[PDB]
RNA sequence: AAACUUUCAACAACGGAUCUCUUGGUUCUCGCAUCGAUGAAGAACGCAGCGAAAUGCGAUACGUAAUGUGAAUUGCAGAAUUCCGUGAAUCAUCGAAUCUUUGAACGCACAUUGCGCCCCUUGGUAUUCCAGGGGGCAUGCCUGUUUGAGCGUCAUUU
RNA sequence: CUAUCUAGCGAAACCACAGCCAAGGGAACGGGCUUGGCAGAAUCAGCGGGGAAAGAAGACCCUGUUGAGCUUGACUCUAGU
RNA sequence: CGUGGAGGUCAGUGACGAAGCCUAGACCGUAAGGUCGGGUCGAACGGCCUCUAGUGCAGAUCUUGGUGGUAGUAGCAAAUAUUCAAAUGAGAACUUUGAAGACUGAAGUGGGGAAAGGUUCCACGUCAACAGCAGUUGGACGUGGGUUAGUCGAUCCUAAGAGAUGGGGAAGCUCCGUUUCAAAGGCCUGAAUGCAGGCCACCAUCGAAAGGGAAUCCGGUUAAGAUUCCGGAACCUGG
RNA sequence: GUCGAAUUUGGGUAUAGGGGCGAAAGACUAAUCGAACCAUCUAGUAGCUGGUUCCUGCCGAAGUUUCCCUCAGGAUAGCAG
RNA sequence: UUGACCUCAAAUCAGGUAGGAGUACCCGCUGAACUUAAGCAUAUCAAUAAGCGGAGGAAAAGAAACCAACCGGGAUUGCCUUAGUAACGGCGAGUGAAGCGGCAAAAGCUCAAAUUUGAAAUCUGGUACCUUCGGUGCCCGAGUUGUAAUUUGGAGAGGGCAACUUUGGGGCCGUUCCUUGUCUAUGUUCCUUGGAACAGGACGUCAUAGAGGGUGAGAAUCCCGUGUGGCGAGGAGUGCGGUUCUUUGUAAAGUGCCUUCGAAGAGUCGAGUUGUUUGGGAAUGCAGCUCUAAGUGGGUGGUAAAUUCCAUCUAAAGCUAAAUAUUGGCGAGAGACCGAUAGCGAACAAGUACAGUGAUGGAAAGAUGAAAAGAACUUUGAAAAGAGAGUGAAAAAGUACGUGAAAUUGUUGAAAGGGAAGGGCAUUUGAUCAGACAUGG
């Protein structure tokens, strides 16, 4: 049942600020209702359905703080590449492709030649 | 190598009253005290372990080789071998058996089929049909799980397609006159294998 | 110990050898590999024969002076007397070795030969993608043997 | 035989295989053929089966005996048919396990991506 | 003659040989090249309607998002079974997050759930004192920056 | 208080096979072999003659081109000096 | 002669019963062994020709596992001691209660704590195992309950001692060193916060539940907690 | 035996294996000490004990020679297949 | 008084980086003994184990201060062979490489020392601005104690001269590659046994599919697959062919000829000595201390020295693919391997339960049946259970569960028995088995 995720997507951030707060009064007083019963498999869906819109809040959050580093040199290292350690740290593709002034020329005057040998 | 080796365990010595064999460190556990390394003791190590360095494949003279699969070939001229190689080669019309070379383009194996048992291989093809039988021991689950047969040995000159009509056919194998297997001449180091020749194959042997 | 009539052995196994010890299963996949790894190389090098012209040379010693073989390149005076530069001789596929120099006319001859007959079965694809369709031989050395 | 490098045909990881095989992949080796009518009106042989399709058993000591799909249990690489259960002598009944293999599907419970499935196989 | 003892048989015990099984081991080959201060490896404690393990996870806790898939999961219960459907599932996939207390482990400690300092914000009169919330302060080294020291030292003094 | 008898509970040592002698010869001190004495179910409490009784691959002794603790103008070295 | 596996072949055997096992039953072989019947059994297995080995057991104070005689035997005898009745229970020398007889005799068989254990505490259920007789009982089994602090501890301080830091060794894991051959700071004031005041400056930290130390008592209360809860009366530090 | 001091003792702390510690016994250093405990080198070497797995058929020994830091072992010739 | 400079500090200065794990392979350091020598010290084990520092997907080595002495050869690595050879060795035990030759793979290279000197032409950052692995403009910083171009010995530079030759940067379809989805054959006919047909018989079918697994017993055709082809979706990215641009070029490269010039690495090479190592022997490498070069110089040329020549390379600075390594990691395919005392220790809640203060030590243990149909109900019992009765193909499968051996044990039956028992030959007695019976009714 439960909380969905793409139609919590449209819903405001302030909204789903009270969204949350009547799940934790839900959940906080099904935990009551829990104990005077024999069990109560419903609970399961609440606490998943917060975790949801918490997922959410986050996402938003995320990408608004994405939006206002777009474009910077210096981004938060939360929103970085990840990879690898090892790998983000070899050279950039522009310093791997940096040719010495002597070379470019030579990489000219004669560079490789496709050829055949016919009979 | 670390089979049965991965332990502590030293001897006790003489006077404990005990064999002097190896044994398991600390307590606690029915392992501690126990006999150790030794192929007399369970749990541990075999004697002579076998080594990958063992000798496997064996070396022949080519010459000679040659004069295995030389007689493997003229074996299967010999009626009789052939007859007694377990072969259905009962009837026929005569051995060897040389085919029109149309044969090895046939693509199909309804087609290769009775084109086989036209020839009179039929017998020893159903031969192979039931003979197939659950393997007498361990190396069923070995991925050996079936024995069967020998059906007959069909040897081309080109590959127009008869590889692939009898590749699926139970006990039929194919080969080029140009190789030529003494395995599969002689299966079993057994003389007279029933093979049927193309026309084209037969005049390229010399 | 020492027994019966035999001859004297040296056998050098006191030295943990069971530790390096090397079969070949491989031999097999070392080669159905080492193939599909030439195979693929003339597919990605394209009409080229995967390798360079080789020189004539005489080999060393009191032994082997006899025969000749194959060096490791066409050296410095060859080139130019094949009438074309080092720099360039490596573009169209040729060895060039910048050591071994000229101490004798009949290679030296022999080898220039070598080269603009090898300059002459050749063709050599311009600029552009524009090109004669190129089918590829993969040999060179036994396209113009010794 | 297998002609592929990716195949195998050893009898071990076969056997892992099918026991080790999730719920997803269950589902296509829990398939059922289809009835001669429904191979005539749909032109397919064989579909994975499905709860609450109709079924005739084809096999066993129930074979001649038909009911609807009530559930197919993967868990237990079986299938539970309602008018099929075994009375115990307690008065209570209890659901017999049957194989999609040893059942053939006489009436097709249909939705969208069932319909999809049959037009998107050839046939 | 019994009892008793011994030997044999039958049935019954004791025990798990043997036979047949094999989601395991073992060895050969083939292909690929990716751990970590963006917090790894490893550890601790937790997390399920009913679990002690194994397994999975991290207070969003046997999982949240995304994608596919097309109806289950199943020990009982429960459901919304929300099935021509943005949709079942202990499914496959995984590109988005969460990720307690730790650990090279980074304010200082650490047989302690011990103890400082800085910044923002909320409540208690509140610049100060107490409390809640949020973010912070290791080392060596490089490049840069800002601020300094030295009759090591050149000019200017006026 | 034990032992002893009973209800209940219930081990261990050891074990080639076993268990009456005299002599004989015998690896020169036999439960077994040879010749004699003999020889009758099933058993309980005691006992310390035998079982060359049990305990532990003799420590004494010798052997081993097997050690170790130790000593010294043995052989060969060495920190320090 | 026999065993595991391998190529070949009998289109060999078999759910109408393979293999195994049991047979004071049969036959063959000098023998290793082979063959058959009967029983029990449940899914594989054999003959011949070859190949190949982790291929044949009575011992090794062999290894592991199982079992005997010994044997219903040695034993269940230290710590003065038990008895009558009831209740409960299928069942009582052993449980509960009553009574009688006794003991430890406060340097205790009393009343608390430290280390250590870790729920053993308490209550209800409950006796297969365990309590070397017994068990209706238990420190067992099952299910639950339970440990409340400004003042009692920890926390703070320093002890023997340990240990970073400039540094100096060492190939290095690392060693030395604790004020040393170091530019080693962090207070109170005014002008909401920087400059101007200004003193002062050999020195991380760890190290005591028995050392040092801020400060609580009585009465009541639970099945099980209390200098902690409640009622009343106080005190100490910090605002 | 000693029992008001070279007394008994808790806890904290220090010294570690050719090392410690010792009012000295080769004592003690976790039931381990004339060199701890743990793993590895290690399946250490053994001229020395012990064991060494089916049947039948034929042939059939030696304890002597010489050399050996050789005397419980080898080489060597002899006997044997 | 004010402004730089050198050097040296500080900051919770702005941006970063190192640590740890892993360790099969890889580069180094350090470093044994057991052992062999039939003793033992050199030697051997071994330039090994243990200990330490540093990497990658490979590492390393590499464009020769090489090998040779030939008609010479020509970076490196590996295979084959040199070769159990040369040599080392109480010349004992033992040890032991190299040059050539065949093959695998092949790939070459750049700095330092030169004045741009008619122009620091070089570069880090900050910053706005965009087309963001970056691009421009501006600005602080670096730097003349040397940033750029140019040159690397195979050269090559300056001049002089004389003609011919040659180009750049973007992306837009398709291919290849990685992720990844999906389509693509043929009996469930008859009979018989059975609980189950997957069995045997009958009649068929498909096969570029008769690998394998699943399903109530030996299943090509019941299912998944297998074989052959076909169609999507998302990714890299420059290789392979195809697009059309831009105009790189008031740049760069190639090549001819004359004359002059041609910088080439020091507490290094080399040496002495010490130690160690090596097959390296009057000294193979390595390192300590001491000495310390030259520039037609220097190193090597495997017997030390003087002398005379000859041969061949250019140290003391640097980068690089492939062939090569791989008891580790990830993903696969296999075997004349092992079959629960085997095979890894672990086929299982196995590095677990348990032991130790600690480092460490470290097990046992797979199988009811097709399916729980897991024995309703009655009955004796305090109860555990027993007895009926049910399930099942079977209970001679009942969660002590397939088959169920031996030791050992209970009952029943048979026989024997005066201080063991068992064995050989023979026979009485009993029990028990047999082979031999068809020729006229
Ligand atoms: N087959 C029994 C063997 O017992 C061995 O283990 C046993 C031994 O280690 C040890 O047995 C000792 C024995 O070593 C020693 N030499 C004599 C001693 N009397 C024995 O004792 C053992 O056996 C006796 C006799 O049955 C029993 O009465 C006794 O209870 C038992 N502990 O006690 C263990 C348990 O009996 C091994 N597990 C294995 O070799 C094998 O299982
Ligand atoms: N004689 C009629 C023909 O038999 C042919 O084939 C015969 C067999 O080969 C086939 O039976 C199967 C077969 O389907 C499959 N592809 C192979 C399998 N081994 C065969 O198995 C057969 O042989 C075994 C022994 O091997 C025997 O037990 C039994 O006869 C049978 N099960 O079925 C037939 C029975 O003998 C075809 N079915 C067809 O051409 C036609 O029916
Ligand atoms: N100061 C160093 C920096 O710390 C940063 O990390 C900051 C936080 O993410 C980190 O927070 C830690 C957290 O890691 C951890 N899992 C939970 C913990 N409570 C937090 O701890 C922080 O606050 C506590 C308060 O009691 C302090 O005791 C602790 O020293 C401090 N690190 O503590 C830091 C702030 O004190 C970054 N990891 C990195 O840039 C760098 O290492
Ligand atoms: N010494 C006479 C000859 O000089 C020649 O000198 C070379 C160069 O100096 C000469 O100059 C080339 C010129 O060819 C070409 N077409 C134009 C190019 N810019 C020049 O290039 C040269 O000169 C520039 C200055 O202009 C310098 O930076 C530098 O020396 C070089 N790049 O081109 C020659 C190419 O090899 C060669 N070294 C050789 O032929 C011979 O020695
Ligand atoms: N007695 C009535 C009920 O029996 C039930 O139990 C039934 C079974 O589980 C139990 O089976 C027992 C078995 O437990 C035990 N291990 C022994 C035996 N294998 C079985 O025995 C049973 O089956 C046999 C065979 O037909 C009958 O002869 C016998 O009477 C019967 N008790 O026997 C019972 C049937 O008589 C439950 N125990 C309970 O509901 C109640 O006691
Ligand atoms: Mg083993
Ligand atoms: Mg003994
Ligand atoms: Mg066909
Ligand atoms: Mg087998
Ligand atoms: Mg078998
Ligand atoms: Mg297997
Ligand atoms: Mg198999
Ligand atoms: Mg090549
Ligand atoms: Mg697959
Ligand atoms: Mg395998
Ligand atoms: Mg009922
Ligand atoms: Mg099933
Ligand atoms: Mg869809
Ligand atoms: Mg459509
Ligand atoms: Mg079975
Ligand atoms: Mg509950
Ligand atoms: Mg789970
Ligand atoms: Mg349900
Ligand atoms: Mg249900
Ligand atoms: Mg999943
Ligand atoms: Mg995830
Ligand atoms: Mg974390
Ligand atoms: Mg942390
Ligand atoms: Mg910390
Ligand atoms: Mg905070
Ligand atoms: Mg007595
Ligand atoms: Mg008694
Ligand atoms: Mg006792
Ligand atoms: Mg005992
Ligand atoms: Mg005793
Ligand atoms: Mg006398
Ligand atoms: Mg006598
Ligand atoms: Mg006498
Ligand atoms: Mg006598
Ligand atoms: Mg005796
Ligand atoms: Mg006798
Ligand atoms: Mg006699
Ligand atoms: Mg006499
Ligand atoms: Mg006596
Ligand atoms: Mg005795
Ligand atoms: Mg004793
Ligand atoms: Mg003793
Ligand atoms: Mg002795
Ligand atoms: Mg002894
Ligand atoms: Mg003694
Ligand atoms: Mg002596
Ligand atoms: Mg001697
Ligand atoms: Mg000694
Ligand atoms: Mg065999
Ligand atoms: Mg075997
Ligand atoms: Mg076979
Ligand atoms: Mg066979
Ligand atoms: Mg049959
Ligand atoms: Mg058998
Ligand atoms: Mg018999
Ligand atoms: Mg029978
Ligand atoms: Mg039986
Ligand atoms: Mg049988
Ligand atoms: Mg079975
Ligand atoms: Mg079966
Ligand atoms: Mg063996
Ligand atoms: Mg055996
Ligand atoms: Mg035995
Ligand atoms: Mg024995
Ligand atoms: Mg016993
Ligand atoms: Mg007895
Ligand atoms: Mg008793
Ligand atoms: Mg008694
Ligand atoms: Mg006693
Ligand atoms: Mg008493
Ligand atoms: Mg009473
Ligand atoms: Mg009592
Ligand atoms: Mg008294
Ligand atoms: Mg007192
Ligand atoms: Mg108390
Ligand atoms: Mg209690
Ligand atoms: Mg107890
Ligand atoms: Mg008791
Ligand atoms: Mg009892
Ligand atoms: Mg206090
Ligand atoms: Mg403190
Ligand atoms: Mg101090
Ligand atoms: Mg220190
Ligand atoms: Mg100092
Ligand atoms: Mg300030
Ligand atoms: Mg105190
Ligand atoms: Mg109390
Ligand atoms: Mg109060
Ligand atoms: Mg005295
Ligand atoms: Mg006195
Ligand atoms: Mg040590
Ligand atoms: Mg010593
Ligand atoms: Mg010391
Ligand atoms: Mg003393
Ligand atoms: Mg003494
Ligand atoms: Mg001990
Ligand atoms: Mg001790
Ligand atoms: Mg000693
Ligand atoms: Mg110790
Ligand atoms: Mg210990
Ligand atoms: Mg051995
Ligand atoms: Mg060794
Ligand atoms: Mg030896
Ligand atoms: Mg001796
Ligand atoms: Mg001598
Ligand atoms: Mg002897
Ligand atoms: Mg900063
Ligand atoms: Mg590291
Ligand atoms: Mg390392
Ligand atoms: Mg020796
Ligand atoms: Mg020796
Ligand atoms: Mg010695
Ligand atoms: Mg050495
Ligand atoms: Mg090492
Ligand atoms: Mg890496
Ligand atoms: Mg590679
Ligand atoms: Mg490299
Ligand atoms: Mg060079
Ligand atoms: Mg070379
Ligand atoms: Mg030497
Ligand atoms: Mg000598
Ligand atoms: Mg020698
Ligand atoms: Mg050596
Ligand atoms: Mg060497
Ligand atoms: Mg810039
Ligand atoms: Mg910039
Ligand atoms: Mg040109
Ligand atoms: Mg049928
Ligand atoms: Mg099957
Ligand atoms: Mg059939
Ligand atoms: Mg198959
Ligand atoms: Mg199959
Ligand atoms: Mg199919
Ligand atoms: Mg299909
Ligand atoms: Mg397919
Ligand atoms: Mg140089
Ligand atoms: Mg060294
Ligand atoms: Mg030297
Ligand atoms: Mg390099
Ligand atoms: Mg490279
Ligand atoms: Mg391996
Ligand atoms: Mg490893
Ligand atoms: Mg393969
Ligand atoms: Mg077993
Ligand atoms: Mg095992
Ligand atoms: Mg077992
Ligand atoms: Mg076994
Ligand atoms: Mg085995
Ligand atoms: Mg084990
Ligand atoms: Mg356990
Ligand atoms: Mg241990
Ligand atoms: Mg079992
Ligand atoms: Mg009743
Ligand atoms: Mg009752
Ligand atoms: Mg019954
Ligand atoms: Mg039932
Ligand atoms: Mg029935
Ligand atoms: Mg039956
Ligand atoms: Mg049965
Ligand atoms: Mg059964
Ligand atoms: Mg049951
Ligand atoms: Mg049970
Ligand atoms: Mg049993
Ligand atoms: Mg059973
Ligand atoms: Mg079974
Ligand atoms: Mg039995
Ligand atoms: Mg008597």
């Amino acid at each position: 049942a439960g909380v969905k995720a793409y139609e919590l997507r449209t819903k405001s951030k302030e909204q789903l600020a009270s969204q949350l707060v009547d799940l934790k009064k839900e959940l906080a007083e099904l935990k009551v209702q829990k104990l005077s019963r024999p069990s109560l498999p419903k609970i399961k869906t609440v606490r998943k359905s917060i975790a949801c819109v918490l997922t959410v809040i986050n996402e938003q959050q995320r990408e608004a703080v994405r939006q206002l580093y777009k474009g910077k040199k210096y981004q938060p290292k939360d929103l970085r590449a990840k990879k690898t350690r090892a790998l983000r740290r070899a050279l950039t593709k522009f310093e791997a492709s940096q040719v010495t002034e002597k070379q470019r020329k030579k990489q000219i005057a004669f560079p490789q030649r496709k050829y055949a040998i016919k009979a | 190598e670390k089979a049965g080796h991965q332990t502590s365990a030293e001897s006790w010595g003489t006077g404990r009253a005990v064999a002097r064999i190896p044994r398991v460190g600390g307590g606690g556990t029915g392992r501690s005290g126990q006999g150790a390394f030794g192929n007399m003791c369970r749990g541990g190590r075999m004697f002579a372990p076998t080594k990958t360095w063992r000798k496997w494949n064996v070396k022949v003279n080519h010459n000679e080789k040659r004069y295995a699969t030389a007689s493997a070939i003229a074996a299967t001229a010999v009626a009789s071998l052939v007859l007694a190689r377990g072969h259905r080669v009962e009837k026929i019309p005569e051995i060897p058996l040389v085919v029109s070379t149309d044969l090895e383009s046939i693509q199909k194996t309804k087609e290769a089929v009775a084109a086989l048992k036209a020839v009179g291989a039929h017998s020893d093809l159903l031969k192979v049909l039931k003979s197939k039988k659950l393997r007498a021991g361990k190396g069923k689950y070995r991925n050996r799980r079936w024995t069967q047969r020998r059906g007959p040995l069909v040897v081309y000159a080109e590959d127009n397609g008869i590889v692939k009509a009898l590749r699926n056919v139970p006990g039929v194998e194919t080969a080029n006159v140009a190789s030529l297997n003494l395995l599969q001449l002689a299966p079993g180091a057994h003389l007279g294998r029933f093979v049927i020749w193309t026309e084209a194959a037969f005049t390229k042997l010399d | 110990a020492i027994s019966k009539n035999l001859p004297i052995l040296k056998n050098h196994f006191r030295k943990h050898w069971q530790e390096r010890v090397k079969v070949h299963f491989d031999q097999a996949g070392k080669k159905v590999s080492r193939r599909n790894a030439r195979a693929t190389r003339a597919a990605k090098i394209a009409p080229r024969p995967l390798d360079l012209l080789r020189p004539v040379v005489r080999a060393p010693t009191v032994k082997y002076n006899r025969k000749v073989r194959a060096g490791r390149g066409f050296t410095l005076a060859e080139v130019k007397a094949a009438g074309l530069t080092a720099a360039y001789a490596r573009t169209i596929g040729i060895a060039v070795d910048h050591r071994r120099q000229n101490r004798n006319q009949e290679i030296f001859d022999a080898n220039v030969q070598r080269l603009k007959e090898y300059q002459s079965k050749i063709i050599v694809f311009p600029r552009n993608g524009k090109a004669p369709e190129a089918e590829q031989v993969l040999s060179a050395a036994a396209t113009f043997p010794i | 035989a297998k002609q592929s490098l990716d195949v195998s045909s050893d009898r071990r990881k076969a056997r892992k295989a099918y026991f080790t095989a999730p719920s997803s992949q269950r589902r296509v080796l829990l398939s059922a053929p289809l009835s001669k009518e429904l191979r005539a009106q749909y032109g397919i042989k064989a579909l994975p089966i499905r709860r609450d399709d109709e079924v005739l058993v084809v096999r066993g000591s129930k074979k001649g005996q038909e009911g609807k799909i009530s559930s197919v249990y993967r868990l237990k690489f079986a299938v539970q048919v309602d008018k099929v259960t075994k009375e115990k002598v307690n008065g209570a009944s209890v659901p017999i396990n049957l194989h999609p293999s040893k059942l053939v599907i006489t009436k097709l419970h249909l939705d969208k991506d069932r319909k999809a499935l049959i037009q998107r196989k050839g046939g």
